[PDB]
């Protein structure tokens, strides 16, 4: 949905908040990136979880 | 904690306002009074007795 | 018309033209092609902190022999933006561009280790995660120090508690000379804003 | 079981650190860690404020006092208030910095080393990182007075080139060309503030110029020999002149003070390289007046 | 839909206007590339929008 | 049939062994085998126990005896039990090691080579691999007595800096500053164990500090000249003092022994590099007292 | 389902057991990796099985 003649452009992006990005409105920090203590950081997700790669296998 | 009085005056230092520049460390910004924290409010008013025999603290110095 | 000072602030805007957020977006489609919103993203771009970092052969050198000199200067973005803030958090990245008149009759390699902050070279071991490059084939030594801290944030110039978070140690078999360019990693940020210091202009050395 | 290669010869270029100066990409630096997904969590319960303290909106929206004037009971009407601080009642509307001091020390008995020192607001400190700027500038003009000081005050905006006196080492304004005779404010956007009860006024000057962006050079290296980049950095100046002379009794002070706060809104910047001749260098104040400072070079 | 023995040929292309490409007809410029001030240039799309990558996260 | 290249010039960096120090990835080492999928099966019927014997939970949950004290019938009340072993009735709560011996041999007639030897529990042996630790420490205090020895015993926890006597080569505790007069246990978390029938007590001290992690340096290189990393490794100490003097008949022994087991639960560690000055080196005991040991260098 | 701006992160992982990974509970070893003598090790799967690659063809 973005006009670009390169096939997939770069660095696949996540989502954030609902505001204007400058022009003072006290942007919350917890809303910007969406990784709390949960199954969303990949190293805590590998032991919650308990995949085989945390055991060396 | 403190009770400031400013008589104007004044040849003294607490009436001397903020200089626009600081060119060297012997021409620092002059201030009326400083207060180190939280070690001023913990000593004063008998708050030292009621947090003796504890170890850790959170606080917001109002 | 009573006596006494008052309040009730009168926000006035000159030039009733057009809402500015439309004019800014229309001015960056024609002059930039990019829209720099946040200053955190300038901590992820590598800016060079030195141009000639001369070292000796067989000498374990911490980066705090260089970083402690260039934090005060404010040249790059991590040392210029640090004067607005009081804390930081997260790891740091480094790149070591080679500028040595190398010989072919030796095999130069570049080791890199971890020390905790502000230790010397003799009071730490070399048994940790490392990285080795060869400047004859790979002239850029790219390394990332993580955030291995006892505290959730680090102040500036703390107490005699030293070695509470990790840093980098440099090693090379030959006397090299490099271009160091640092940036923060994907978790690096400042915080707890204060006001800015002064700036410095030119130095003409005038005739009288 | 061991078949042949069907894949083509791929073209190649040996570029270590391709595009290291970009903020977005995939970085080739080896972590000195245990886990290749070594990743701290979010900023919940780390800093004492959960506001993004690095947004250009939040940093440039921090006000700072650029002028503390002194408006006497002797000063004439329709003449800009020039008492105490430099630049008087002439405030160049703009995000860069316009005022500098000059520190002079001795190298020998026949030579002096000058050094320009610049007082930066937290919006003037950010524009020095970049090359061009474009922003809606905000000002709050506040009068320090009693309930018995009454007067009226005029704040008009005049776009374009600022009337200045270029000195051999610095630039000051020209109050001789901003009196009521030579410079009438009958056509400018103006605000006539009453000082019988009211004290503050907030003025939001938008971006008006014939350019899409203005330079961020400002007062850096500006003198008689070089003053072009100074004029192309602001596009305007507020001028504070009295309409009515300061009316005050004898039982109050014969002075008031005009305190001008400065911040910025709707800030966009262009190029992540400073437009100045030298690097961005923070002035570390020396211990004694006789001692010297750090001089950063430009040779590679 | 193009005859070529190379698997996907090059540089994936966008669309344009309805005319002949030479032979004077005053080709409009705004119709050629389709990127106005909207969610179609990828840098204005990342802050309209407000993905996590504009905040450094 | 032989068409042209449509693929781009790919950027490249010549890094052999990118990130060899990480536990997870894809390793570029060529197998000296027959099959590229050379892969042993699971651990069914290999070792005599089907428990994962390498989990940090399982390794650190192996108890070991750190103290065997001797509580006489002559020892005073409210004074820590210091008879026999070093460190007395002062147990530093912490995963690292706190006790070391010093072996002294001769190089010449005018020089002695010292060497620090450290007794490690199977939790103290694992924390030496890493830089920082954080764990819930468990202790089991067991009294070796008959049915006719009766007494009462106090085990209180005191957080922070341990009262120590730094010697020129080692650190010992300070029993002069832990008597009942100078150090009252009226505010500490304490357990008052009865010894008329009961013998054991298990104490689980959680992690309490103002730091998120504590250092794992411990007693390594700790002396009078250097003792900061010792204090920042434990955050607390258990102290064993008698409440009631040991009551015993004449037909039983005049001693009991207090055996302290040590393990750890809820263990997390931080950095896979030791915080010590030298490498992790296992002390191989020499054949004769006059002979020397292996000295590992640090030069590369 | 893991928040990361890199497209697929690393080394695609298998599954394990149901417990906490530290904090003593006698973790069974046979449950950690799931490769018994069956069609799950790829070299015994190629001859059970009997693909063409075990014959040199």
């Amino acid at each position: 949905t973005s006009e670009n003649p390169k096939i997939g452009p770069i660095s696949e992006v996540a989502s954030g908040v609902k505001t204007t990005a400058n022009g003072i409105e006290r942007i919350p920090v917890i809303g910007e990136i969406a990784k709390p203590v949960t199954t969303a950081v990949k190293w805590f997700a590998d032991v919650v979880g308990t995949v085989a790669a945390i055991f060396g296998w | 904690i403190d009770n400031i009085e400013i008589i104007a005056g004044t040849t003294a230092d607490a009436n001397k306002p903020l200089s626009r520049y600081v060119l060297d460390q012997q021409n620092s910004q002059k201030y009326v009074r400083s207060w180190t924290l939280p070690s001023t409010v913990l000593r004063a008013g008998g708050k030292a007795q009621k947090l003796a025999n504890f170890k850790y603290l959170r606080c917001d110095v109002q | 018309i009573n006596i006494g000072n008052k309040t009730n602030e009168n926000v006035i805007s000159f030039f009733d033209s057009t809402d500015a957020e439309t004019q800014n977006h229309n001015a960056l489609m024609k002059g930039c092609g990019e829209f720099i919103v946040n200053l955190r993203t300038l901590l992820r771009t590598f800016r060079t902190i030195t141009d000639n970092w001369i070292l000796q052969a067989n000498t374990k050198t911490p980066i705090t022999d260089l970083t402690n000199t260039t934090d005060a200067q404010g040249r790059d973005y991590m040392s210029y933006l640090s004067y607005l803030y009081r804390f930081y958090r997260g790891g740091r990245r480094y790149k070591f561009f080679n500028t040595t008149p190398l010989k072919q009759s030796q095999t130069c390699y570049i080791r890199s280790f971890l020390i905790p902050r502000n230790y010397s070279a003799d009071e730490i071991n070399v048994d940790g995660p490392s990285h080795i490059t060869y400047p004859v084939i790979n002239p850029v030594h790219e390394v990332e120090v993580p955030f291995y801290s006892q505290y959730r944030k680090i102040p500036i110039a703390s107490t005699s508690d030293k070695g509470y978070d990790s840093s980098l140690m440099y090693f090379s078999n030959t006397a090299t000379t490099q271009i160091v360019a640092r940036a923060g990693n994907d978790d690096f940020t400042f915080g707890w804003m204060i006001g800015p210091p002064q700036l410095q202009g030119e130095s003409r050395s005038v005739a009288p | 079981s061991k078949p042949r290669n069907q894949q083509q010869v791929c073209p190649l270029q040996n570029v270590p650190a391709w595009g290291y100066s970009l903020y977005k990409g995939i970085d080739m630096s080896v972590p000195l860690a245990y886990d290749p997904n070594n990743e701290l969590g979010d900023l919940k319960d780390v800093f004492p404020s959960a506001v993004d303290e690095m947004a250009i909106g939040y940093v440039c929206g921090n006000p700072a006092v650029k002028h503390v004037l002194t408006w006497k009971t002797t000063d004439a009407i329709q003449k800009p208030i020039a008492n105490g601080d430099d630049w008087g009642g002439v405030i160049p509307v703009g995000m860069p910095c316009y005022s500098k001091s000059i520190r002079t020390t001795r190298i020998s008995a026949t030579e002096n080393r000058e050094t320009e020192v610049m007082d930066a607001a937290p919006c003037e400190y950010v524009a020095n990182m970049f090359s061009y700027w474009r922003a809606t500038m905000c000002y709050r003009i506040t009068v320090v007075k009693t309930a018995f000081h009454t007067g009226r005050l005029e704040i008009f905006f005049e776009p374009g080139v600022i009337p200045v006196k270029p000195t051999v080492n610095n630039i000051g304004p020209d109050q001789d060309r901003l009196t009521g005779a030579v410079a009438p404010s009958d056509n400018n956007y103006k605000y006539i503030l009453d000082l019988t009860n009211d004290t503050e006024v907030t003025i939001r000057v938008p971006f008006v110029s014939n350019k899409m962006f203005l330079k961020t050079a400002g007062i850096y290296g500006a003198n008689s020999e070089n003053n072009w980049n100074f004029h192309e950095s602001f596009s305007g100046f507020l001028c504070i002149r009295p309409v009515t002379k300061l009316m005050a009794p004898d039982t109050v002070s014969d002075n008031v003070s005009i305190v001008v706060w400065k911040w910025a809104e709707d800030v966009v910047v262009v190029e992540p390289k400073p437009l100045t001749s030298g690097p961005t260098q923070v002035y570390r104040p020396p211990p004694t007046a006789s001692t010297a400072v750090e001089v950063l070079n430009v040779e590679l």
